[PDB]
């Protein structure tokens, strides 16, 4: 699984380069990563899956 | 797991 | 100068057809998104004896 | 190697159960005399055949001469089907061309014997399951029910599972790949210090 | 704000003016750039602005 | 006899792009009975924009 900016960014955008907005997609699905793996105690088993 | 269908699905 | 011969089992001869396709490449064309980068192409059909 | 007289055939390596196709047997001669040809292949229960052009006699093919005949089949089975097929010479019909000899060797007959594929009907699709297990220092357990037969056809059903750990799948290349020499601007050069 | 063309392409755009010095205007029916595949160095299209 | 000839023609063979330039068009009629051919130089500057 993953995650993406909103399927398309709305306004007219692209024209290619990832002009302002450097498509982000890697790095915030790590970050729900990261917080999937937090726990105090230990992390469950489901986040892990 | 893998399998085939559609055996229906006609009109 | 151009030719053809269709080798086969123990390279004997095998009767049949064929179609040659000499091509140039990379034309005007943009080769972007509504643009064939296939320049001029000159196709010589053939009976293979 | 070769044949003096053989036979070679042409279909594709998998097919499906429902549908059918053709099955395209061709026959070669080189040898100077010009025979005509009895061919024809013998079938299994596993399937269902039925030639387009069988009622008519071949006349005969010389040298560098080939015939060639089809067959209209359906497969019924499932999996790998051996494909045969027998074709020989005739004396004593000497109306295609001047003579017809026909004295091939003891093997005068090529009967070959050729597999094919065949899938199983219908839209193939799947399904997928994961499971992270951990016991630290002990024991885990789990059950997994797999059952998904609405509509669906006999021994299509299949599944697998895979056990193993995916951490070093990538952990070689890019791991030794980036570890760089610092420069450029406070931006660039966090760019090129950070990742380290 | 938009508009759109008439049969004689025409709009009769009207502004409302208590504002700063210099005023700039611009109308389009794409975007503010040439968007399929502008970047090659070797294109041959545009749309007027 | 009455009326004028008319072509509908294709330009695929043009490559309508960056590196073909402007469209210069030289229509010759030879009348019969004198052999008489002129020529009109037409459309040269067909914007190709
Ligand atoms: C028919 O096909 C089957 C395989 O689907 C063949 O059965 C055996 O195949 C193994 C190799 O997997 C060979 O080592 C055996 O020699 C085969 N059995 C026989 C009959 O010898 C089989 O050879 C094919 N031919 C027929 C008509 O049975
Ligand atoms: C090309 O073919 C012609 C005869 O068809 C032959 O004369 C010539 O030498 C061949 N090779 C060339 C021109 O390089
Ligand atoms: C432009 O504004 C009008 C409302 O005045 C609206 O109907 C229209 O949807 C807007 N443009 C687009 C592309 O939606
Ligand atoms: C023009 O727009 C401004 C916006 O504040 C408004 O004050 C003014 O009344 C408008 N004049 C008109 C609609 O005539």
């Amino acid at each position: 699984v993953h995650w993406e900016r909103p399927q398309k960014p709305k306004a007219p955008v692209g024209h290619f380069y990832e002009p302002q907005a450097p498509s982000a997609e890697v790095e915030m699905t790590s970050y729900v990563l990261l917080a999937y793996l937090t726990a105090q105690p230990a992390p469950t088993s489901e986040d892990l899956t | 797991l893998k399998y085939n269908i559609l055996p229906e699905k006609e009109e | 100068n151009v030719s053809v011969c269709g080798l086969y089992t123990y390279g004997k001869p095998v009767p049949g057809h064929v179609t040659v396709s000499i091509c140039r490449k990379y034309s005007d064309a943009s080769d972007c998104h509504g643009e064939d980068s296939q320049a001029f192409c000159e196709k010589f059909s053939g009976q293979l004896n | 190697a070769f044949q003096p007289f053989f036979v070679e055939l042409t279909m594709p390596y998998s097919v499906i159960r429902g549908e059918a196709f053709t099955l395209k047997a061709t026959v070669l001669n080189y040898l100077p005399k010009c025979i005509r040809v009895s061919v024809q292949l013998e079938a299994s229960p596993a399937f269902l055949a039925v030639p387009v052009e069988k009622e008519q006699a071949p006349h005969c093919i010389c040298a560098n001469g080939r015939q060639t005949v089809s067959w209209a089949v359906t497969p019924k089975s499932l999996g790998n089907v051996n494909f045969t097929v027998s074709a020989e010479a005739l004396e004593s019909q000497e109306l295609c061309g001047t003579e017809v000899p026909s004295v091939p060797e003891h093997g005068r007959k090529d009967t070959v014997i050729k597999p094919l594929l065949v899938e199983p009907e219908g839209l193939e699709k799947e399904t997928t399951f994961n499971s992270l297990l951990c016991p630290s220092g002990g024991e885990v357990s789990e059950e997994l029910s797999l059952k998904l037969p609405p509509n669906v056809v006999e021994e299509s059903a299949r599944a697998s599972v895979s056990v193993l750990g995916d951490i070093l799948g990538s952990a070689m290349q890019n791991t030794q790949n980036l570890l760089q020499m610092p420069y450029g601007c406070g931006e660039q050069n966090m760019v090129l210090f950070a990742p380290n | 704000s938009n508009a759109t063309t008439d049969e004689h392409g025409l709009v009769q755009f009207s502004i409302n003016t208590t504002n700063v010095m210099g005023t700039s205007l611009t109308v389009r029916v794409n975007y503010k750039d040439r968007s399929p595949c502008y970047g090659y160095q070797w294109v041959s299209e545009e749309h007027e602005e | 006899s009455h009326g004028c000839f008319y072509q509908q023609v294709k330009t695929k063979v043009f490559q309508l792009k960056r590196k073909e330039y402007e469209m210069k068009l030289h229509t010759e009629a030879q009348i019969q009975e004198e052999g008489t051919v002129v020529e009109l130089t037409g459309r040269q500057s067909s914007e190709i924009t």
